[PDB]
C-alpha cells in the first residue's frame, strides 16, 4: 500500500504493472486515463482556515466572552433608559464601546503575534521542475511535470530535477542529490540493479524533486504529485495537528480559573440582589459592574506585550521568532532533537586527521580555526603535505582573497575541496605552491586506477628530478607501496608496518571518517631526464614500489559553538537526542564529539567487545547510550521505543526518514515532553512542526525548514538556543510576576461594588475609574518586570514539569486575591471613609444612605451637620471617593511591584532599583495619577477630583505594609524551607 | 468530551490542612478588620462635632421649591385652575411641607430682632445648644395657608415655596439680605415681564438666620422661607420661570449644577 517495492520487480513484472512497454513507453491515449485516474503530478496546496477567521476566534474565549456580554448589559442600559427619555446615563454608552475597544484591541493584541504564517508548500513548489522529458507511442519529446503519470518512461540527465519517483531501467554514470531525503548532500549513484530491500536505499529508484547531478537515465514513473517520496514529505507538514503552545495551554488555563471566578462572584450576588430587594433591571447592573471589577482587561495585553520586549531581545542576538508563543517555549523544552547535517554540523567535508610518525595527529575542524593544531616540524609530514598539496585537481574561484578559507567556493567534488582548504590553511597559499612546481603529466582519479597521480618538475633550480605523488583508497595505496616515511628515515615495508598501517587506517575508520592514502617518489634524471618524453597511456612509469607518505582522513565537522551550547542545555537539565538521516557510524562519533554522549558511555556493541561477550548475552541497563539505524525503528513497536528512551539516555537515531523524526518526536511528546526540534533540511520539517517549538538554521536551512519552523537563528550560531532558553525561563518566571501586580489590584477593584451593593453605601469607585487603573498607571509597572534578573541561577535549575509547576497555580492567584488584595482594599476603605467623614458623612450614615444619594428629586439631603447638598455637590463628592479609592490602589501598587520584584531572595538581599526601567514605570504610575486628578476639566470629563494631600497619606501605612509582609515572608521561606512557611505560603 | 465529573475528593489537600490554613486566614482577615476599626476610631477622634473640616462641594448653596411635583428633566407644575382635584395635590403638599413650620412646631426658637449675623460662640440654649432664630407660616402671609389654604391655585395665580440649602459658618454677605426674583428665561417678545411681588417684602432671607452653626449647635433651627406671587402667566401657555438669589457669596453661573442659587421649573396655568 503505497510501499515503493517496484525496484524489486523485474522489467517483465513491469510492463505488467503499467501495461506500458520498455523502450516505447504508453500510449497517447493512457497517458490522460490515469491523469484522469489520479490527477496531476503535483502538490495539493492545503489551504488553512482563511485570514479573517483567525480574526474571528481571537475576539472570543473566557475573557472575550465575558467582554461581550457586559457591552451588551452596557446597550441594553443605554437602551431601556433613551427610549424614556434619560440623557444622564451616558455612562453606560461611554461604558459599552470602550469595552468592545477591549474586545478587539485584546483581539488585534493576539492576532498580531503570527509575524510570517507563511504556507509551508509555498517552497515545496519551488524545488520542483517545470517540465519532463519523456516518451509516448516511441517518440522522444518534452512535456510538463504536472503531465507525467504512474507507468510514464521518462529520460533524466544531470542538472535537471528529477520529474517523478521512477524506478531505473537503465542508467549510464548517473548521480543524484538526496539531502531533501536523507539532508545528505553527497551524490548517490543509481543503477538498473535492485541493491536494497528498502527503497530509499537501493540504487534503481530516482525520486521527484532530487536535483540530478552527473549522467543520464531512463526508467517508469512509480508514483506521481502526492504519492512521491517528497510528496509525502509535503503531507505532514502542513497536516499537523495546531496543538497550543506551551504558554497557550498556560494563558487559557488561567482564562479559565478566572472565566470561572468571575461568574461565581457576580452570579451569587445576582442572587443576593434579587433576595436583597432590588429589581431585575437593576440585579443585572450589578454582574456587569462587578466583572468589570474583577476582570483585568488589559491583562491580556500585558502578557503579549511582555513576550514583544524578549523577542526583540531575542532578535537582537540574532534570533528571530515567528509568533510570541515561540519566545518562550525554550525555558519549558525538556527535550531537544536536532539534525546532525548542518544543524550541529558544518555540511562541509573538511579534514580532522593525518596518520603519520605511526600516530594519528587531530587536525582543527573549526570554522574559524579556534582549536587544536597539530604537530608541522616533522619532515616526514611536510612530504606529506607536499603529495597532497600537489595531487589535487580543485581550485578557488578569483577574488575571495577576503573570504574565510572555510567559507570559500571551491569547483570540483568534497574531497579535494576540504584538502585545499586545508592547504590554504597550513600553507599560505595552496595554488601557489602548485604553480613553483609545474605538473608535466597527470592521471586523475578513475576507477580501474582506483587512485590518482601526478608528476612535476621542481621548484629548486638545482634539483632537476621529477617527483610522483598519488592518492587513493587506503588499502590499494599500501599494496603499490613498498617503502615508507617513519620520522624523516626510510623504512621497507615488512609485515610489522603493513599491521601498525592497518591498525590506523581501520581505527579512524571506527569514528566514521574518509580515508585516504598518499604516497610519492622522486624520479631520477639518470633513467628520466628533465625534458623526459613521459607518455601516459604507453605506462611507461613504474606506478607501483612508492614512498607511502601517510594516510590523511576528513570529516562532516561541528560548528563552532554546537559542543559548548549542548553542555549548556544538559546542565539545564535538558536531554539531548541526535536524529539524523546520516549513516551510523558517521552519527555516533558527532554524538560523543559534541557532547550527546558523555566520556565513558557505552553501547550494548560497545560493552559486548570490552567484554568479549557477544551482544544478546548484554544487559540492557548497563550502557549508557545506544545507536539505532533506520531499518530498526521501522522494526520496531514503540512499546520497544519507550523502553529503550527510558534505558538508555544518551541517544542516537540515524538513516531515519522524515517520516521517523516526528515519529520521535512524538513518541516523547506523548510521554508528557515540551519539545523543540532544531534542523536545516528538507529532511527536517515534518518534526519542526510537530515541535513545540521548531527552530530552523538561517543561513544553512532548506526553505522547507524554514518555512515550518517557529524560530529561525539567523546566524547559525546553535549557542543562540541557550540563551532562548535563558529568556524563556527568565519570561516563564517574568510573567508570574506581572500577573500577580495584575491580579491583586482586581480585589479593591471589585469589593466596593459588592458592599454598595449590600451595605447601600455610595458607590466608592466607579466603572470609568477602574477602566482607568487597569488601562492605564498599572500598564507600564506590570510590564516593567519584564526586566527582572533571576534570582536563582536559572540555567542550573531542572526544566519545570508542565503539570505541576503552572504559570497562574492555585497559590499564586489566592495570596493576591485574598491577601495582599485584602490590604488593597483595606487602605481604599480606609481612605474612603476619612474623606467621607472630613467633608461632611459619618461611616454609621453610609449605611442606607444610597438610595437617598443617588436621587435626582432630592436637591437638600441634610448630612451629619444637617448641610444640604444638591445632586451635583453629592456626585462630585461621589468623584472624590473615585478618586481617593483610585489613590489608595495607586499607593499599594507601588509597595506590590517591589514585592513582585523578588519572589525568593529579598529585596534587601539584591537591592531596590536594580531594574532601572521599574523605577521609570513607578514616576509614571504616579504622573498619570497626578495628571487625572488635577488637571482642569478632569472632574466633569473623567470624573476625577484634585484630591487633598493627606488623602494620599493615609494609604501609606497600608503600603509600607505590603512591602514588609512580603519581606517577612521571603526570609521565611529562606531559613527554613521545610516547614509549612513554605510549603503554604510561597507562590 | 465524554463526562465530566466534580471533583469531590479535590479537598485540595488534607482536613488538617485546611483547619490550619483557614484559621491561619481569617486571623490575618480578622487582624485587618480590627486594624481597620482602629483607623476610623482614630479618625471619628479627629473630627469635631459642630463645624465640618472642609466643605469642598458646598461653596454655593442650592436651592429648591414647592409644591415638588417632577417630571422628566426638571420641575413642572401644570394644573387646572377651575378643576379643583388637580390643584388639591399641589394645595396639600405645600400644607403639609409647613407641618413643622407651625408656631408650636416652632417652640425651640428664640425671636432674633438683630438683622445681621447671629454670631454665637458659646452655648446659651435649653441642652447645652446654640440659640436660633425662628421661622412661622404666617410669614408667608397670602401664600401660607391663610387666608389662602390652596395657595394662590384656583385664582391662576399660585404661591411656591423657594426653599435656600443651609450652610455651616456660611457668610453670603451681610451689605444686604439676599433676595428672591423669579422671572422667565425666555422673555416673550409679544408678552411683558413676569411681574411679581414676595413676601416678606423684597423676598430676602434676614441675615439672623445665619451663621449655621451645624444641626447640633441650633438643633431645631428653620430655614426661612419665601413665596413669591405668581401673576402675569397666561393661560394656556408654557413658559418657564427662575427663581434666583442674588447675593455678595453667591453665584448662580453653574452650568453643570441647575439647582445652586437658582432653581428652574416648568410652568402651566390652564384653563
Ligand atoms: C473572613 C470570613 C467572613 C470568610 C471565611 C470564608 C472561608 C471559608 C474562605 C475565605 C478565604 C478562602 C480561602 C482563600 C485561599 C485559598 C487558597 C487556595 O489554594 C485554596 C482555597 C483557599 C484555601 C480558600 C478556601 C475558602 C476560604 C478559607
Ligand atoms: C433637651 O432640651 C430640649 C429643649 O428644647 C428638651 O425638649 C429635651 O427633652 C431635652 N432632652 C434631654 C435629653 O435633656
Ligand atoms: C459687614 O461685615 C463685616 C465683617 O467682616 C463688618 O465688619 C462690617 O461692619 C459689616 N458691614 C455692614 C454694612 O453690615
Ligand atoms: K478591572
Ligand atoms: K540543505
Ligand atoms: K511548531
Ligand atoms: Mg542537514
Amino acid at each position: 500500500g503505497m510501499e515503493i517495492n517496484d525496484h524489486q520487480l523485474s522489467v517483465a513484472e513491469l510492463e505488467q504493472k503499467y501495461q506500458t512497454s520498455a523502450t516505447k513507453g504508453l500510449s497517447a491515449s493512457l497517458a490522460a486515463e490515469l491523469l484522469l485516474r489520479d490527477g496531476p503530478n503535483a502538490l495539493r496546496p492545503p489551504r488553512g482556515t482563511p485570514e479573517y477567521v483567525k480574526f474571528a476566534r481571537q475576539l472570543a474565549g473566557g475573557l472575550q466572552c465575558l467582554m461581550w456580554v457586559a457591552a451588551a448589559i452596557c446597550l441594553i442600559a443605554f437602551a431601556i433608559q433613551a427610549s424614556e427619555g434619560d440623557l444622564t446615563t451616558d455612562d453606560n454608552l461611554y461604558l459599552a464601546l470602550a469595552l468592545i475597544a477591549v474586545v478587539v484591541v485584546t483581539g488585534c493584541f493576539g492576532y498580531y503575534q503570527e509575524f510570517k504564517s507563511t504556507n509551508i508548500i509555498a517552497s515545496f513548489k519551488n524545488l520542483v521542475p517545470q517540465q519532463a522529458t519523456v516518451i509516448r507511442d516511441g517518440d522522444k519529446f518534452q512535456i510538463n511535470a504536472d503531465q507525467l503519470v504512474v507507468g510514464d518512461l521518462v529520460e533524466m540527465k544531470g542538472g535537471d530535477r528529477v520529474p517523478a519517483d521512477i524506478r531505473i531501467l537503465q542508467a549510464q554514470g548517473c548521480k543524484v542529490d538526496n539531502s531533501s531525503l536523507t539532508g545528505e548532500s553527497e551524490p548517490q549513484t543509481r543503477s538498473p540493479e535492485c541493491t536494497h530491500e528498502s527503497p530509499l536505499e537501493t540504487r534503481n529508484i530516482a525520486f521527484f524533486s532530487t536535483m540530478c547531478l552527473e549522467g543520464t537515465a531512463q526508467g517508469l514513473v512509480v508514483n506521481t504529485g502526492d504519492r512521491t517520496i517528497i510528496g509525502r514529505i509535503a503531507s505532514l507538514a502542513s497536516g499537523v495537528e495546531n496543538e497550543k503552545t506551551p504558554i497557550a495551554i498556560e494563558i487559557e488555563h488561567f482564562v479559565d480559573i478566572i472565566a470561572g471566578l468571575a461568574i461565581l462572584f457576580g452570579a451569587t450576588f445576582f442572587i443576593v440582589a434579587m433576595c436583597i430587594g432590588y429589581t431585575f433591571l437593576r440585579a443585572m447592573v450589578f454582574f456587569m459592574a462587578i466583572v468589570v471589577a474583577y476582570v483585568p482587561e488589559g491583562l491580556l495585553a500585558t502578557v503579549t506585550v511582555c513576550l514583544s520586549l524578549t523577542a526583540k531581545r531575542l532578535a537582537s542576538k540574532n534570533c528571530v521568532v515567528k509568533n510570541l508563543e515561540a519566545v518562550e517555549t525554550l525555558g519549558s523544552t525538556s527535550v531537544i532533537c536536532s539534525d546532525k547535517t548542518g544543524t550541529l554540523t558544518q555540511n562541509r567535508m573538511t579534514v580532522s586527521h593525518l596518520w603519520f610518525d605511526n600516530h594519528i595527529h587531530s587536525a582543527d575542524t573549526t570554522e574559524d580555526q579556534s582549536g587544536q593544531t597539530f604537530d608541522q616540524s616533522s619532515e616526514t609530514w611536510r612530504a606529506l603535505c607536499r603529495v597532497l598539496t600537489l595531487c589535487n585537481r580543485a581550485a578557488f574561484k578569483s577574488g575571495q582573497d577576503a573570504v574565510p578559507v572555510p567559507k570559500r567556493i571551491v569547483i570540483g567534488d568534497a574531497s579535494e575541496t576540504a584538502l585545499l582548504k586545508f592547504s590554504e590553511l597550513t600553507l599560505g597559499n595552496a595554488m601557489g605552491y602548485r604553480e613553483r612546481f609545474p605538473k608535466v603529466c597527470e592521471i586523475p582519479f578513475n576507477s580501474t586506477n582506483k587512485f590518482q597521480l601526478s608528476i612535476h618538475t621542481l621548484e629548486d633550480p638545482r634539483d632537476p628530478r621529477h617527483v610522483l605523488v598519488m592518492k587513493g583508497a587506503p588499502e590499494r595505496v599500501l599494496e603499490r607501496c613498498s617503502s615508507i616515511l617513519i620520522k624523516g628515515q626510510e623504512l621497507p615495508l615488512d609485515e610489522q608496518w603493513r599491521e601498525a598501517f592497518q591498525t590506523a587506517y581501520l581505527s579512524l575508520g571506527g569514528l566514521g571518517e574518509r580515508v585516504l592514502g598518499f604516497c610519492q617518489l622522486y624520479l631520477s634524471e639518470k633513467d628520466y631526464p628533465p625534458g623526459y618524453a613521459f607518455d601516459v597511456e604507453a605506462m611507461n612509469f613504474p606506478t607501483s614500489g612508492l614512498c607511502f607518505a601517510g594516510l590523511v582522513s576528513m570529516i562532516d565537522p561541528p560548528r563552532a559553538t554546537v559542543p559548548d551550547a549542548v553542555l549548556k542545555c544538559r546542565t539545564a537539565g535538558i536531554r539531548v537526542i541526535m536524529v539524523t538521516g546520516d549513516h551510523p557510524i558517521t552519527a555516533k562519533a558527532i554524538a560523543a564529539s559534541v557532547g550527546i554522549i558523555s566520556e565513558g558511555s557505552e553501547t550494548v556493541e560497545d560493552i559486548a567487545a570490552r567484554l568479549r561477550v557477544p551482544v544478546d548475552q548484554v544487559n540492557r541497563k548497563d550502557a549508557r547510550a545506544c545507536v539505532i539505524n533506520g531499518m530498526q525503528l521501522k522494526d520496531m513497536d514503540p512499546s520497544e521505543l519507550v523502553e529503550a528512551l527510558r534505558t538508555h539516555p544518551e541517544m542516537v537515531f540515524a538513516r531515519t526518514s522524515p517520516q521517523q523524526k516526528l515519529v520521535i518526536v512524538e513518541s516523547c511528546q506523548r510521554l508528557g515532553a515540551i519539545v523543540a526540534v532544531t534542523g536545516d533540511g528538507v529532511n527536517d520539517s515534518p518534526a519542526l512542526k510537530k515541535a513545540d517549538i521548531g527552530v530552523a538554521m538561517g543561513i544553512a536551512g532548506s526553505d522547507a525548514a524554514k518555512n515550518a519552523a517557529d524560530m529561525i537563528l539567523l546566524d547559525d550560531n546553535f549557542a543562540s538556543i541557550v540563551t532562548g532558553v535563558e529568556q524563556g525561563r527568565l519570561i516563564f518566571d517574568n510573567l508570574k510576576k506581572s500577573i500577580a501586580y495584575t491580579l491583586t489590584k482586581n480585589i479593591p477593584e471589585l469589593t466596593p461594588y459588592l458592599i454598595y451593593i449590600t451595605v447601600s453605601v455610595p458607590l466608592p469607585l466607579g466603572c470609568i475609574t477602574i477602566l482607568f487603573i487597569e488601562l492605564c498607571t498599572d500598564i507600564f509597572p506590570s510590564v516593567s518586570l519584564a526586566y527582572e534578573k533571576a534570582e536563582s541561577d536559572i540555567m542550573h535549575l531542572r526544566p519545570r514539569n508542565p503539570k505541576r509547576d503552572r504559570l497562574v497555580n492555585e497559590p499564586l492567584a489566592a495570596y493576591s486575591y485574598f491577601q495582599i488584595g485584602a490590604i488593597q482594599s483595606f487602605a481604599g476603605f480606609t481612605d474612603y471613609f476619612t474623606a467621607m467623614a472630613q467633608e461632611g458623612w459619618f461611616p454609621l450614615l453610609c449605611v442606607g444612605l444610597r438610595p437617598q444619594w443617588e436621587n435626582h428629586h432630592l436637591q437638600d439631603l441634610q448630612d451629619s451637620y444637617g448641610q444640604e447638598w444638591t445632586f451635583g455637590q453629592r456626585l462630585y463628592q461621589q468623584y472624590t471617593c473615585y478618586t481617593v479609592f483610585f489613590i489608595s490602589i495607586e499607593m499599594c501598587q507601588i509597595a506590590d511591584v517591589l514585592i513582585r520584584k523578588t519572589r525568593r531572595l529579598s529585596a534587601f538581599q539584591q537591592g531596590f532599583f536594580r531594574n532601572r526601567i521599574l523605577v521609570i514605570a513607578i514616576v509614571f504610575q504616579v504622573c498619570i495619577g497626578c495628571f487625572l486628578c488635577y488637571c482642569p476639566g478632569m472632574p466633569n470629563i473623567f470624573n476625577f477630583m484634585p484630591i487633598r494631600f493627606q488623602w494620599w497619606l493615609v494609604p501609606m501605612p497600608f503600603s509600607l505594609l505590603i512591602f514588609v509582609y512580603d519581606e517577612i515572608r521571603k526570609l521565611g521561606v529562606r531559613c527554613c524551607p521545610g516547614s509549612w512557611w513554605d510549603q503554604e505560603l510561597y507562590y | 468530551y465524554c463526562w465530566n465529573p466534580d471533583t469531590g475528593q479535590m479537598l485540595g489537600r488534607t482536613l488538617s490542612r485546611w483547619v490550619w490554613i483557614s484559621l491561619y486566614y481569617v486571623a490575618f482577615y480578622v487582624v485587618m478588620s480590627g486594624i481597620f476599626a482602629l483607623c476610623i476610631y482614630v479618625l471619628m477622634r479627629t473630627i469635631d462635632p459642630y463645624t465640618p473640616d472642609y466643605q469642598d462641594q458646598l461653596k454655593s448653596p442650592g436651592v429648591t421649591l414647592r409644591p415638588d411635583v417632577y417630571g422628566e428633566k426638571g420641575l413642572d407644575i401644570s394644573y387646572n385652575v377651575s378643576d379643583s382635584t388637580t390643584w388639591a395635590g399641589l394645595a396639600h403638599t405645600l400644607h403639609r411641607f409647613l407641618a413643622g413650620y407651625s408656631p408650636a412646631a416652632q417652640e425651640g426658637s428664640i425671636n432674633c430682632t438683630s438683622e445681621k449675623y447671629f454670631f454665637q460662640e458659646s452655648f446659651l440654649a435649653p441642652n447645652h445648644t446654640k440659640f436660633s432664630c425662628k421661622f412661622t407660616a404666617d410669614m408667608l402671609q397670602n401664600c401660607s395657608g391663610r387666608p389662602d389654604p390652596t395657595f394662590g391655585f384656583a385664582e391662576g395665580k399660585p404661591c411656591f415655596i423657594i426653599k435656600m440649602n443651609r450652610i455651616v459658618k456660611f457668610l453670603p454677605g451681610n451689605s444686604t439680605a439676599p433676595r428672591v426674583d423669579c422671572a422667565f428665561l425666555d422673555q416673550p417678545r409679544d408678552g411683558p415681564p413676569l411681574q411679581v411681588e414676595y413676601f416678606p417684602a423684597n423676598g430676602t432671607y434676614s441675615l439672623h438666620y445665619f451663621p449655621y452653626y451645624g444641626k447640633k449647635a441650633q438643633p431645631h433651627y428653620s430655614n426661612p422661607l419665601v413665596a413669591a406671587k405668581l401673576l402675569n402667566v397666561p393661560r394656556n401657555r408654557d413658559v418657564v420661570i427662575v427663581c434666583k438669589i442674588l447675593a455678595e457669596h453667591v453665584s448662580f453661573d453653574n452650568p453643570h449644577d441647575p439647582y445652586e442659587g437658582k432653581v428652574e421649573f416648568k410652568l402651566k396655568i390652564q384653563k
